[PDB]
């Protein structure tokens, strides 16, 4: 009926890690190649995603137990979940009023259409928006949102993972924290945890669908040239 | 070889 | 005492090719990652150079005889001279009054200092400025400036070149055009041609010095990540 | 392999 001293320490860390790596002002967006509204949004969005990947890496490094993993496993986990963590973290900018990520003014307000001018069809963009709406409607506590990102990241079932025993242990340790936080600190959340886990399944599907659209982009040199080195490397299929 | 990833992972 | 019908056709082509690939308004610069004034200028300058490389490729393709070369040779020539063509073409924005490339306002006015915040020392930047001043002082006709770029590009002595017989022929054909244009159309230019050839030698030295500073950048992943795919590929040492 | 260069060279 009460969160342990160890469970609250890992929460403090995760919540701080997210504050260190997520800017609510989105002031760094001016440093990206400007948005343009064929495939005009690709450069801006490629920079946005590249920037976010660096942020996700910074966050990951502060996840309790992550640094204790092999460089290989760390990479296998980041490469496989990077896009999912990005999709999760963006919910914080997503707005239900307009069904779009609002990062400031007309420039950094991203609607579903903008992403279609970056090489993605509604065949994939539909589920993503639906996902954001369902995720926003959950009205997650910051503690839960953050815990969800870290649990996503430490998923055992990822291509390339070697020590899927330690990873699952770290993830289980995290799930316990989450299930306990909700039970204790979040009224009416008796059903919440289960809904959050279902969202992880959704992310797998969104991930699969993104990697397919991205594969076409990465295979067209005229488009791939618009990406960044980090994006190409992280979303690339090179094997370590 | 993930040169950038290794690097960013300190 | 008069330029031939064939010599003037290749001039028309080269001068048109340059007009198609060089914007005096520099209006595309707003689409690059903004300039910042460590290594803050690297992103803007990397985008500038990447953009310029695409332009140089477009120009090259229109050089009489270039398209008739092997894809390999075309690549060997572009990879080896890209930086030299960029250094040549930038003279058109360089200004003696302020000793800097002036592409519009404080933002796109590049001084020697700006480039030092992009990974280059004055140990290399000095000769480059001196080169620009000497080049500007030559007050080249557009026909000569353009001819010089095309002769630089079609230089036989480049690493990777295979058919150095046809290349030299194309270059000789070009040098003749230049020596004849100056003799006929450019008063007091009896010494000009020779001075232009010496500039090509200068470019080799500038090229050598750039590739050394660039090698350090490309070897530091935190810096290399700020480059573009095109830059990395064109200035990279992969062998075809 | 110069994928971008080949491409841009039509
Ligand atoms: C990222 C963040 C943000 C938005 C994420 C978005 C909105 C635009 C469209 C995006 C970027 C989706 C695109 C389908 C991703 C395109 C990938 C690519 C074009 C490279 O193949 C995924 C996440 C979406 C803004 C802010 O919340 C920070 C967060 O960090
Ligand atoms: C290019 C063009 C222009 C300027 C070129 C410059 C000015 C800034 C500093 C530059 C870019 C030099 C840098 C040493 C190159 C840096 C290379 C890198 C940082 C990637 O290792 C070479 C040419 C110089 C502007 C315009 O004339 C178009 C032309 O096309």
């Amino acid at each position: 009926h009460m969160l342990s001293d160890e469970q609250m320490q890992i929460i403090n860390s995760l919540v701080e890690a997210h504050h260190k790596t997520y800017d609510d002002s989105y002031s760094d967006f001016v440093r990206f190649r400007p948005p343009v509204r064929r495939l005009s949004m690709l450069p801006h969005l490629a920079d946005l995603v590249s920037y976010s990947i660096q942020k996700v890496i910074g966050f990951a490094k502060m996840i309790p137990g992550f640094r204790d993993l092999t460089a290989e496993d760390q990479i296998a986990l980041l490469k496989s979940s990077a896009i999912e963590i990005i999709m999760l973290r963006s919910n914080q900018s997503f707005s239900l009023e307009d069904m779009s990520w609002s990062c400031g003014g007309p420039d950094f307000k991203y609607c579903i259409n903008d992403v279609t001018k970056a090489g993605h069809t509604l065949e994939h963009l539909e589920p993503l928006v639906k996902f954001q709406v369902g995720l926003k409607k959950l009205k997650l506590h910051e503690e839960e949102h953050v815990l969800l990102m870290a649990i996503c990241l430490l998923s055992p079932d990822r291509p390339g993972v070697q020590d899927h025993v330690r990873i699952e242990a770290l993830q289980d340790r995290l799930c316990d924290v989450l299930q306990a936080y909700i039970r204790i600190q979040h009224p009416g959340g008796r059903l919440l945890y289960a809904k959050m886990i279902q969202k992880l399944a959704d992310l797998r599907s969104l991930n699969e669908e993104h990697s397919k659209q991205y594969r076409s982009l990465s295979f067209q040199p005229e488009h791939s040239m618009q990406l960044t080195p980090l994006v190409l490397e992280v979303f690339g299929s090179e094997v370590s | 070889r993930h040169k950038i990833l290794h690097r960013l992972l300190q």
